């Protein structure tokens, strides 16, 4: 499949009727893999640090979310496949312009690699962006060879707002997961007892990232 | 009702944003 007919035919509908959107099989296992050997390299290496909140308070982090990533941008040495990916998720939201929603998207985050341990660690009910920090699409690529969901969670768990049924998303290998990042699509990570391996890019709506960059400069 | 900043996600505010 292009990404013009993936997206055009499958991810623009999708996303703007039900607001989360899976691809499975999306790069091919000998790629999944080879993106799997640079998160385990990035794990073993001791990369991944504690995941951190928008706004922190009176309770640690580690309370809300259980666990810890790097970030990267795609051209350090090592993750030129997680670059790869990235641009594939990259060409796939160019492909959708002008058509998700009303949202112009002109950029996004470093991809956010991330690892829950096991140990029933997770990440609790939340939505990606509450407050209008810029955020319009999550976007999701899972990389866990043998995962067993019934035997070690880490469902993600998306509660669309106003639907009849909740989205449970198994984090299985080589799966790209897009949903609307605000209020729409609050969301868990249920408890992981294998390590769970994932990578984030968040996208941007060119307006609502300008507003919030002019709150938080002046905020 | 609870600031649901506290729960998201960190994101670098600025001066870290590709575009696209
Ligand atoms: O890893 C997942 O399935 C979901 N992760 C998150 O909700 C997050 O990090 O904001
Ligand atoms: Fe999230």
């Amino acid at each position: 499949l292009p990404a013009l007919k993936l997206a055009l035919e499958y991810i623009v509908p999708c996303m703007n009727k039900h607001g989360i959107c899976v691809v499975d099989d999306f790069l091919g296992k000998e790629t999944g893999q080879q993106i799997g050997d640079e998160v385990r390299a990035l794990h073993d290496t001791g990369k991944f640090t504690d995941g951190q909140l928008v706004s922190q308070k009176s309770d640690s982090s580690k309370d809300i979310r259980g666990d810890k990533i790097t970030w990267i941008e795609g051209k350090e040495p090592g993750c030129e496949t997680i670059g790869l990916l990235m641009s594939s998720m990259d060409d796939l939201i160019r492909h959708c312009n002008g058509k998700l929603g009303s949202y112009k998207i002109n950029g996004r985050t470093k991809a956010m690699v991330a690892c829950y341990p096991g140990n029933g660690t997770g990440y609790v009910r939340h939505v990606d962006n509450p407050n209008g920090d810029g955020r319009c699409v999550t976007c999701i690529y899972y990389l866990n060879k043998d995962w067993d969901a019934k035997v070690s969670g880490g469902i993600l768990r998306i509660f669309p707002e106003g639907k009849a049924q909740f989205a449970d998303i198994e984090p299985k290998f080589d799966r790209l997961l897009f949903f609307w990042s605000d209020r729409r699509n609050p969301h868990e990570v249920q408890p992981a007892y294998a390590t769970r391996y994932a990578i984030t890019v968040w996208y941007f709506d060119a307006d609502e990232r300008a507003r919030a960059k002019v709150k938080y400069l002046t905020g | 009702e609870l600031d649901l900043e506290t729960l998201a996600p960190y994101i670098p505010m600025d001066g870290e944003d590709f575009q696209l």
